[PDB]
């Protein structure tokens, strides 16, 4: 699953890494939020040619070929509406239809208003420390556009996928306008002898997905580029 | 006319019950085939099972259509509900456009799709509204019984997120948990989930 933010009127590429069999023809597909996925085009392989479903400009869609096994396609003239889910399929013996992972797209009018997560980590309360015997621990990254976000735990350098937590789709800090930035929060709850070790190591991880080198920034503040941000803690002695 | 129709809004059901997903298709060929594919919060569009127009009812794994030809109505069952299997979930159609039989050209009609957010049942139900003290704060509302709904704020300066379920795979003890937030320098623990329906047992610390 990858994402990818694009300004408006510029181009966009999508990756296929679905594994074909046999390739004859690679079918897209697009995905909006609240509405049915469906085909826009396939790429007729052996013919090298694309076939447009009806009311498609010819020249928007250009499913590129670099190597034996790759496939690429390429969108022209972005508009916030080409933003969505891209996906490619094909069919296989076994009469289904794969799809290979999956791609978000973005896309914007002005890229100002892209922003890097804001990251804190929060320590458990001594009441449930007491109480439950269990110490919860939350983490929450704030006032980030586009929603593409990757939170990850770390514990003393290594991942933790168990006992954790994370909402399944960002809030909106401001539920009024449209390309408003998003809040996210996670939660990763171990025993309480655990966090009163201080020598343990908390840290809340998020990738987020910004500009390219590409992309050219002329604006004051830092360029919002594809980041790292971390908040992290240690254990509280008690 | 070539169509698919999900009516269904989000549908949530415990762990270890029965769902039924309802799709209806609208197709003037005389042979066809009917998909269902499960999307998981990740974006992966994964294949469940194929219904056949002249086979007969399909059942694999956990997952059973019950096919009705003169009602043009598929649906589809799990039995089990884990909680992996939260996921929006779409019906699809196979479609002809030449005579002979099916090509490899041809595409999948999708529905709008429906939504599943399974509920782990909760054996010990302790409710609590916690005050975590940051790093330089937010409340924080566990251990609820997963019949609770999950009210937002009513606020715009304040932020409410959903349940969330989390599970130590060592202890085997799951959690339901909600996290609420402001910016406001004043704002309490204690007013914060109002909107909300709440159990009358919940506790709060002594604060300090």
């Amino acid at each position: 699953t990858k994402s990818v933010t694009r300004p408006t009127r510029s181009s966009a590429e999508i990756t296929c890494d679905l594994t074909v069999i046999n390739a004859f023809y690679i079918h897209w597909y697009l995905h909006q939020e609240g509405k049915a996925p469906q085909r826009l085009l396939y790429y007729d392989v052996s013919n090298s040619k694309d076939v447009l479903e009806s009311g498609l400009s010819p020249g928007k869609y250009y499913t590129h070929t670099p190597r034996r096994w790759s496939w690429i396609l390429i969108l022209r003239n972005l508009i916030e509406n080409d933003s969505g889910v891209y996906y490619c399929a094909t069919w296989d013996r076994n009469n289904k239809k794969l799809f290979g992972s999956g791609t978000t797209l973005v896309v914007t009018e002005d890229l100002k208003n892209v922003f890097p997560p804001e990251v804190a980590v929060f320590e458990p309360s001594e009441a449930e420390i007491s109480h439950t015997q269990k110490a919860t621990l939350v983490c929450l990254a704030t006032g980030f556009y586009p929603d593409h976000v990757e939170l990850s735990w770390w514990v003393n350098g290594k991942e933790v996928h168990s006992g954790v937590c994370t909402d399944p789709q960002p809030l909106k800090e401001q539920p009024a306008l449209n390309d408003s930035r998003y809040a996210l929060s996670s939660r990763l709850r171990v025993s309480a002898t655990f966090w009163q070790n201080p020598r343990n190591h908390f840290r809340c991880q998020v990738q987020f997905y910004g500009l390219s080198e590409n992309d050219e920034w002329t604006q004051d503040r830092a360029k919002p580029v594809t980041q790292i941000v971390s908040a992290e803690a240690w254990g509280r002695a008690d | 006319a070539q169509k698919v129709t999900q009516a269904q809004s989000s549908v949530s059901m415990p762990v270890r019950k029965a769902v039924t997903l309802n799709c209806l298709y609208e197709t003037s060929w005389w042979s066809y085939y009917i998909f269902w594919y499960k999307q998981l919060p990740s974006k992966e569009m994964i294949f469940l099972i194929r219904q056949g127009s002249d086979e007969q009812n399909a059942k694999s794994g956990r997952y059973s259509v019950n096919f009705k030809k003169a009602a043009k109505s598929v649906a589809l069952t799990i039995s089990a509900l884990q909680l992996e299997d939260s996921a929006k979930y779409f019906c699809a159609l196979g479609d002809q456009i030449l005579y002979w039989g099916l090509s490899h050209t041809d595409k999948l009609i999708f529905g709008k799709g429906t939504r599943v957010t399974v509920e782990p049942n909760i054996q010990n139900p302790d409710p609590a509204v916690y005050q975590l003290r940051d790093s330089k704060s937010v409340c924080l509302f566990t251990d609820f019984d997963s019949q609770t709904n999950v009210s937002q704020s009513k606020d715009s300066d304040v932020y409410i997120t959903d349940k969330c379920v989390l599970d130590m795979r060592s202890m085997d003890f799951k959690s339901n948990s909600a996290v609420a937030w402001s910016n406001k320098s004043d704002f309490a623990c204690a007013n914060a989930f109002n909107n909300s329906i709440i159990p009358e047992d919940t506790f709060f610390p002594s604060p300090e």
